[PDB]
């Protein structure tokens, strides 16, 4: 029975988001460097966002427990083939948004319905914040409810490629990002980044406040820089590697502009049709509580 | 409360065709064991031969 | 040519079989716009369902 301190589950070693490569495990912020770009004239402009509907799906009543987590990575950075997931057991969620209710969540990333024995969880009092901003993500493909699947990309790459001399004044210009690499690349990034506990990060985004959330933004603005890129890539219209004598560049076509199908094929992660729906709606739903 | 119970056609509503009231026969018909639809057509069937 | 042994005889049979030894539940249906089953769970606190 975990409980934060303010510092948040984040400022743990229990949990932490690193990526391996190097020949050795590295920490996000090591990793980034690496992330070269430059210039084709086609302005990228931040647009506005626009509120989430405070309407929150209803858990249809569901015996025995689903793992919420799983799905929530399994589909963003879900690197096997992912058929469709529009259906499914996604909004179990919000049984956990009401005042006294029992139900529990716990660590590695479940969803009990009455907490059992030797189960540690997440202090019951700050999972209740993160259910009224992200239960509201069962109704991903509901018809009149689902989001844009093209303007929110416009925010992604002024993210994870943008100097902050460009996001200051709104606009950027379209980027082309390579870095240097090794085999697998972009799909070893992948079957990494998606176990990671996605849980302990978002919960403290929906608690922690004003004098440790500014503390908090200031060393977790690189955790999202990562799980930002990949989910870039699995958009991108081209992965074409660039050869010089021995080494090996991996540029990226257009990074924060959003096509409908992945350059990668074989190369990178893909998505579906019913995917970009739910990206949509993720990204949306996270931007305005990070933002 | 209210202490309820049943009305009558034969009391309003009397005309002195289409409706039999003489209190004579309403004491006749305030005698016979609850007829149904097969009582009375068997009524209508026995008076035939 | 029903109603008179559909609402006499077989309405006894309801009458009678409402409340026999072993029925327990309530079944009851007169209000289609607001009723549920308030069903019941045997659970305990060391994980069953």
């Amino acid at each position: 029975m975990l409980q934060q301190p303010t510092g948040g589950y984040t400022t743990l070693e229990q949990f932490a988001f690193t990526i391996r490569n190097d020949g050795t495990n590295a920490t996000p912020t090591q990793f980034l460097q690496l992330l070269s770009y430059e210039a084709t004239e086609n302005e990228l402009v931040k647009k506005t966002i626009p509120t989430p509907e405070t309407h929150l799906p209803s858990a249809r009543n569901v015996p025995g427990n689903v793992y919420i987590e799983d799905a929530i990575t399994q589909a963003l950075f879900g690197i096997s083939a992912q058929n469709v997931n529009a259906h499914g057991y996604f909004s179990r969620l919000s049984a956990l948004a009401l005042p006294n209710t029992s139900a529990r969540l716990g660590l590695d990333g479940v969803i009990y319905n009455s907490e059992t024995i030797n189960i540690p969880f997440y202090d019951p009092a700050a999972v209740a914040n993160f259910a009224a901003t992200y239960a509201k993500l069962g109704n991903a493909s509901t018809p009149r409810y689902r989001a844009d699947m093209i303007d929110i990309y416009a925010h992604v790459g002024l993210e994870l490629a943008g100097t902050d001399a460009e996001r200051a004044a709104g606009v950027m210009p379209v980027k082309r990002a390579k870095f240097d690499s090794w085999e697998g690349s972009l799909i070893s990034l992948s079957r990494d980044v998606v176990n990671w506990k996605i849980l302990a990060f978002l919960i403290d985004l929906c608690s922690l406040e004003g004098e440790a959330l500014r503390a908090f933004k200031t060393r977790n603005r690189d955790v999202f820089r990562m799980m930002l890129f990949i989910m870039s890539t699995a958009v991108a219209a081209n992965v074409v590697n660039r050869k010089v004598t021995k080494r090996v560049d991996r540029v990226l076509e257009y990074i924060g502009v959003n096509s409908m199908r992945t350059a990668g094929r074989t190369a990178t992660i893909t998505y579906d049709l019913s995917r970009h729906e739910f990206a949509a709606k993720f990204l949306q739903l996270t931007f305005t509580r990070w933002n | 409360r209210y202490h309820e119970s049943v009305l009558e056609i034969a009391d309003i509503f009397d005309q002195a065709d289409f409706i039999q009231t003489s209190d004579a026969v309403r004491q006749l018909r305030a005698l016979m064991p609850t007829l149904s639809t097969s009582q009375i057509r068997h009524a209508i069937e026995r008076i035939a031969q | 040519n029903i109603a008179v042994a559909h609402t006499d005889h077989l309405s006894v049979v309801y009458a009678t079989m409402s409340n026999f030894m072993l029925n327990f539940t309530n079944n009851f249906s007169g209000n289609h716009a607001t009723f549920k089953p308030d069903q019941y769970v045997i659970t305990s606190p060391e994980g069953s369902y």
